[PDB]
């Protein structure tokens, strides 16, 4: 016959392997496609949606009032709102996202994020706030004449509810790590810091709700991309399923 | 969008033999194949042939059979039954091969006060087994014919529910009064030995008992009629009967 | 629903070849209508 | 070569008020099957014929490997042998029933496999000999005689741990198609019931078996047969008794029924 | 050589592989191939060919009567005649015909079914009984009021001995199971019941027989499939055959 | 066959002091996400589209084999089985859970591997049996079982300590796309809680396993399923608790959170 | 940045064959924007 | 290399096979095939005398 | 390369009444077969030519493997050899003895297998020798002999426990042809009778086989010979009794009878 | 009634192929009408 030589890698089975194997029903014709709503080609297009952060993380917090940031009439100048710090990577807020939990699927990313915010007060209630965004190099924006020199979005209250922070790529690398990894370092790919402040004051009307809130939602845009695929670390399981 | 009016009378001739019948059920012609002579291409026996024709392909009527209330059914091997019979039965003794098909008109008449419903089969190479193998007077039983011990099984551990596969009539009291088949030859091989291979076996199975307007009621018989089409046989020599 | 195989065959003998992938049309008829006068 | 037939389809069918045409009516006693169609039966939908009948086709019901013998070499002898019938094991043989004439080529496959007196696996490497014993030929009877040469006879030579042997053979009847039954005897001027139903043209012969070293273990040959390039003929109801033997079709038919019973014909 | 990369599958044995192996007889001439009536090309070509049903299996009664539904002149009016579980499932009348049989060597099926009755009784004997096929999700009809809101056929007795009742493929799904596996709840594929009911009533003219019968036929139709090979489980073996 | 598509670029912007166009200004209560690009919030330069896509194609997300089953063939009886499901293991379990609607092929792969009573590796070579087993088919019960002769069912041998065995199905569905999620019951006239979010549909039955001689040492089966020509429908918020059965969604639910707690809002 | 690979199956069933590497472009506007009357 | 699937059969060997092996010695050449009376070609030739 | 040629056919005869023309009437003493065909004997039918005679081919009848040497390698030398000739075996040795010359290639299979001082199978894995000394070249005297560097002379290396190892040979003779069987002597100026019937152009030489390393066990090496691009000449009447020696065609010849004998010529 | 086979050698000597499939017709005449004057 056909004198071959096989070589290494010789009936070696990798799981990413793309072989073409032999049909155990190779006469079997399959029903026919029909058409169903919603067909999805790329995880990216889900990556697009926007999807609630479980931003009101503080210890003592229990779902669904997680989803709502607090905001409230001052009685000081220049105050803060929030802080969040800019990673993909397990723990935090945006971990929980659809984003988020999508990078637990990933290793590496690229791309603009982009930050809806609704405010839930009355129709009388109003309000401006600053939101930014801060370039790594350093820590947290102290006080808000630090924060505004960064990337930045004034909102105004009215009858458009929402704002969009847009968060753009502004790496040096052309891609990130997900992962914060101690082990290798990978705090070498930080992000920056997100924050929000009171740009003026909430004011209310006499005998009107002194605190109302802030919806956090979050999506990828168009230049987002996700690279090498890993394995989620919160979905485990200590024995067989039955 | 119908099914019964002029289909009803028929007239089969064969040779000096004609059939009437004024209740009939249309033709069944066997997997719609009509008798035929060997092909020069699946032919193998090197001699010519006899082709006997009219003094063998005519009709034969056996004796009768009375239709009673613990009958169980009857069957005929083909060529068996008619190997002994007139010049067909002379041919195939002579010849070490023969081939043919059969024209089969099974007739049974009763009166617009009877009901019962037989069953009428063309099975091909039946071959016959019960809680024991069958001894020859079972699976050669000649002119005579031989008769159904477990009908429901179809004697071969098979269905009768499942032998319609087979080409077949139903003789149903209400509506006829006789079944008729026309068979071509079937084998795997293109000739073969009369008396030692039957090709096809007549079976007639009582599925609806015979039943009357009294607890009397005559004589009811069955009558068997077949006629060999298109036969032709080599290897002429002496006479052999039987393969005993 | 369709399934078109490749013939191909490393081997001098018909036999060494596989399964005929080929469909051919049934025709019931010599069973479920063997009646000689055809009414519908 | 491609399989891509299609069963049939619906079209759309209205309301009928005819003093003339009567689809639902049938006569049985023809012998010829219902004629009536969905369509003149309800008011019906038109369907697009979406379905395949390929798993259905004769070459794809018997395309595919089963057992069909099961030789055993015990370690005295080292040598056992297979009479070639497809009718040792039930479920093939039940599958051919369906029909009265088959003709087709057949792939073997052997596997084979070492055990020691308690039946459990064992580690037993040697190579294995298959020869096949036509008619007439001379049979070995030890796993020394000079049969072996394999002169004229064909052999395969195969390791016990080795991957599976395997092998395809033509259409060998002396006919023009196997028969699975047969309404006749196997001689003439002989009538005796274990020659009734016997068909001589079917028995191609044995398969002889040794291993080329006295056996050190059991070693049990698995013969499996693929049916492929079928043709088939006339169609037989099939078997419902189970089988008792080899040869014929004898069934112990005790009870004379196949499905269950039933309280009412009323009620399930 | 030319260099290779022998994968998983290397000699593994599958029972349903279309490869082509080496001729033990590569110069071996057949037989030539005469001609033989009734070629089947299709299973399906006997699947469309009518058998009788085992219709008759009320307990007590032992073959070839099996094989005849009772009919017979009522002393009640809307009597009920039949009653079969739409099922090409084990056990059954419906299982040991030809179109049942052929379901037990196959899993899943699609089609319509078509059932001709044929009356036994004298030609003086008249009547006219309704047969009716129920879609299911419930059980089966417990009057004839009930039955007529479903799929029927009013037949009446006369010089044509049958009648022919349509089972139309009437499913959710393209594809039904044959098996009712209790275990991986297969009676989800249920398919409906047939029942037959006198519409008028049997009668005959004095001292006539006061019981006939009705043969039940069975056959697929045109748009009918089977899938998936199975084994029969009917067919057993306790020893090697000799 | 090409993988080409890459992700969306940026164009140079620049000052906007506009009396009407505002992009920033959103309103999510139209349940539609953000009209807003790098553009039109910040003065933007120009980046030419560099980056693929194609890692993140459903294909390629399903597409590599994942431990589905793991029967393990006890030595007394030399047999063991495996319903069909990817709902015992949860790495892929709750990779499909993104969907609602799938429509597949699938690769399996087998890897077969003998221990000791204390689950040490130890060498054993013997051939095993693997058969499917579709609903209705008789079950094997012994290692002996006449089931075994795999007549219609279809089987794969494969050696023990062979390279592992594989092959490829097709999508076998009664339906036109197996569903992740089922919001109805089994069985009609039934309500009962274990027959809810069950569809037979996806279930085509059972893989039995066998050795071919009775076994010395223990043997564990691993089955690899790789997921191919994919297509999906209707994505859903993924799974976030723990998967606590394998024939519900069930989950524990102690604390009502999923990402981490931290003292204030306002520091990190 | 655009891997372009090889059919090529050696098989009769089309499950045989292997991963399809063709990139489809994505739609998200089926998710982003399901809004009637859309505006920008 | 070229990624393949060895199935069953394999290292199997069959006496009537007709597959083409090594040649020991790939130089060798033959002695001029001369006229000898009496070819046979088929034992049928035999046969029929 | 095609085999199609077919057997003759027959064609239709009818009678004859001719006092010239008389085909059933022959002369054998011009040494010349019958010339009466069936169509001039009896009255005959068209029969279409439907069978071939590949089968009957010098090709296909000596196309395949037999054993032809049986060597057996010792422990305590490591060193056997064969002296290569088909006359050792009788199954080939009687085929080829219907031609007096045969020109042809051969294909050698080797087949080793190792066993105990009992004869019964053991394991032993080395790899083995395989050298052609050809007339002149010196013999190896041990398993350590320098004659197995094997410079000049060709060798074949393989496992004990491996594939049967294979390879092809052209027609070597220094003949045109080679002699099954000659009437001359194999030396001038001798007339010795174990030097009559001796061809030495036949004798192309020796096999010698050795393991790597010293034998643990036995291990028996069988050497099988396919006939190949065969071409034969001169057919003679073939061997009928048994071969006593393998030099020589003496025979035992007691009762001068080759076929079984019966009471009456009347009556079997 | 007509196996057609593949030459094809992978290897430099003739020795090295298969057996010939081709069928040389026979002609029985040096040895069934070995005379000279030729009578029928
Ligand atoms: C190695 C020599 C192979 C020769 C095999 C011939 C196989 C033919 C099988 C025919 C089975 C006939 C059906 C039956 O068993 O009744
Ligand atoms: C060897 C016989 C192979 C038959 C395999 C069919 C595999 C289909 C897997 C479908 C998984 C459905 C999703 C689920 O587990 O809920
Ligand atoms: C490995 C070296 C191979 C050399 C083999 C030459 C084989 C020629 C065989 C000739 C047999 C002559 C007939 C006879 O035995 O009388």
């Amino acid at each position: 016959g056909l004198p071959t030589k096989p070589g290494p890698g010789s009936y070696q089975f990798m799981t990413t392997d793309e072989d073409c194997s032999p049909c155990i029903l190779p006469d079997f014709q399959p029903t026919p496609e029909i058409f169903i709503p919603g067909k999805v080609n790329n995880l990216l297009e889900i990556a697009q949606v926007e999807s609630i952060l479980e931003a009101n993380n503080r210890e003592g917090v229990e779902g669904v009032e997680r989803y709502v940031i607090p905001v409230s009439v001052q009685d000081a100048l220049d105050a803060q709102i929030y802080a969040l710090r800019l990673e993909l990577g397990g723990s935090g807020p945006l971990s929980s996202s659809l984003l988020g939990t999508l990078a637990k699927h990933y290793t590496q990313w690229s791309g603009s994020v982009e930050i809806t915010c609704m405010f839930t007060g009355t129709f009388m209630t109003t309000g401006k706030v600053l939101l930014a965004y801060t370039p790594p190099g350093g820590d947290m924006p102290r006080n808000r004449e630090e924060a505004m020199l960064g990337t930045h979005v004034i909102w105004d209250f009215g009858l458009q509810s929402s704002i969009t922070l847009v968060i753009p790529w502004i790496s040096a690398s052309h891609f990130r790590g997900v992962s914060n990894d101690d082990v290798l370092n990978y705090q070498y790919y930080a992000a920056g810091h997100v924050t929000i402040w009171y740009q003026t004051n909430m004011v209310i009307p006499p005998g009107f709700p002194n605190t109302a809130g802030i919806i956090m939602m979050i999506a990828a845009q168009p230049n987002f991309s996700f690279r090498i695929q890993k394995d989620r670390e919160d979905m485990t399981q200590t024995a067989i399923l039955q | 969008e119908a099914c019964g009016y002029s289909d009803r009378v028929a007239q089969l001739t064969l040779g000096n033999s004609t059939i009437t019948t004024q209740e009939a059920a249309n033709i069944c012609v066997a997997y719609g194949c009509w008798p035929a002579k060997l092909s020069d291409t699946d032919a193998t026996s090197v001699d010519k042939p006899t082709e006997p024709g009219v003094s063998a392909d005519r009709f034969y009527t056996l004796r009768s059979k009375p239709w009673q209330a613990d009958s169980k059914g009857w069957y005929w091997k083909l060529p068996d039954a008619l190997n002994n019979t007139g010049m067909f039965g002379q041919n195939a003794q002579f010849h070490y091969l023969y081939r043919g098909g059969w024209a089969v008109h099974v007739q049974c008449n009763a009166t617009k006060f009877h009901q019962g419903t037989l069953l009428v089969l063309a099975i091909p190479e039946h071959q016959i087994a019960t809680q024991e193998q069958p001894a020859f007077d079972r699976t050669m039983p000649g002119s005579e014919g031989g008769t159904f011990q477990e009908p429901f099984w179809l004697e071969d551990g098979t269905s009768l529910g499942n032998s319609l596969i087979y080409p077949h009539q139903w003789i149903n009291l209400r509506t006829n009064n006789s079944a008729t088949l026309i068979l071509p030859y079937v084998n795997a091989i293109p000739m073969d030995s009369a008396i030692r291979h039957s090709n096809w076996t007549l079976a007639i199975i009582p599925v609806a008992p015979l039943k009357y307007a009294a607890e009397t009621t005559p004589l009811v018989p069955i009558t068997v009629t077949i006629a060999p089409m298109e036969t032709e046989y080599n290897g002429l020599r002496r006479a052999i009967a039987s393969n005993q | 629903s369709t399934i078109n195989y490749n013939n191909i065959n490393y081997y001098s003998h018909a036999a060494s070849a596989a399964q005929n992938k080929q469909d051919f049309t049934q025709d019931p008829s010599k069973f479920t209508q063997p009646i000689a006068d055809v009414i519908k | 070569q491609a399989a891509g037939a299609l069963v049939a389809g619906t079209s759309t069918s209205t309301h009928s008020v005819a003093t003339d045409s009567t689809p639902a009516l049938q006569a049985a006693e023809t012998g010829a099957t219902s004629t009536a169609r969905d369509e003149s039966m309800i008011e019906t939908r038109t369907i697009v014929p979406t379905h395949g009948i390929h798993e259905t086709s004769v070459e794809s019901f018997f395309g595919r490997s089963s057992l069909v013998g099961m030789p055993l070499l015990a370690t005295g002898t080292s040598i056992t042998h297979w009479r070639i019938d497809f009718r040792e094991f039930v479920q093939l043989r039940a599958k051919m029933s369906w029909f009265t004439y088959m003709r087709f080529d057949v792939e073997f496959t052997i596997i084979a496999t070492s055990s020691t007196g308690q039946n459990v696996t064992t580690e037993q490497h040697t190579t294995y000999q298959v020869m096949y014993v036509p008619p007439g030929a001379p049979v070995p009877s030890n796993q020394d005689s000079f049969q072996w040469q394999s002169g004229c006879n064909p052999s395969v030579f195969a390791d016990t741990d080795g991957p599976p042997a395997q092998f395809s053979v033509p259409f060998m009847s002396s006919a023009n198609a196997y028969s699975t039954v047969y309404d006749g005897y196997a001689r003439f001027m002989d009538t005796d019931p274990d020659r009734y139903g016997i068909l001589p043209s079917n028995f191609l012969g044995f398969m002889y078996f040794r291993t080329l070293e006295d056996a050190a273990h059991q070693v049990r040959f698995r013969i499996y047969a693929k049916i492929k390039h079928t043709s088939c003929w006339i169609p037989r109801a099939p078997r419902q008794a189970p089988y008792k033997k080899r040869y014929n079709l004898v069934f112990s038919g005790d009870s004379d029924r196949i499905c269950s019973n039933r309280a009412s014909l009323t009620s399930y």
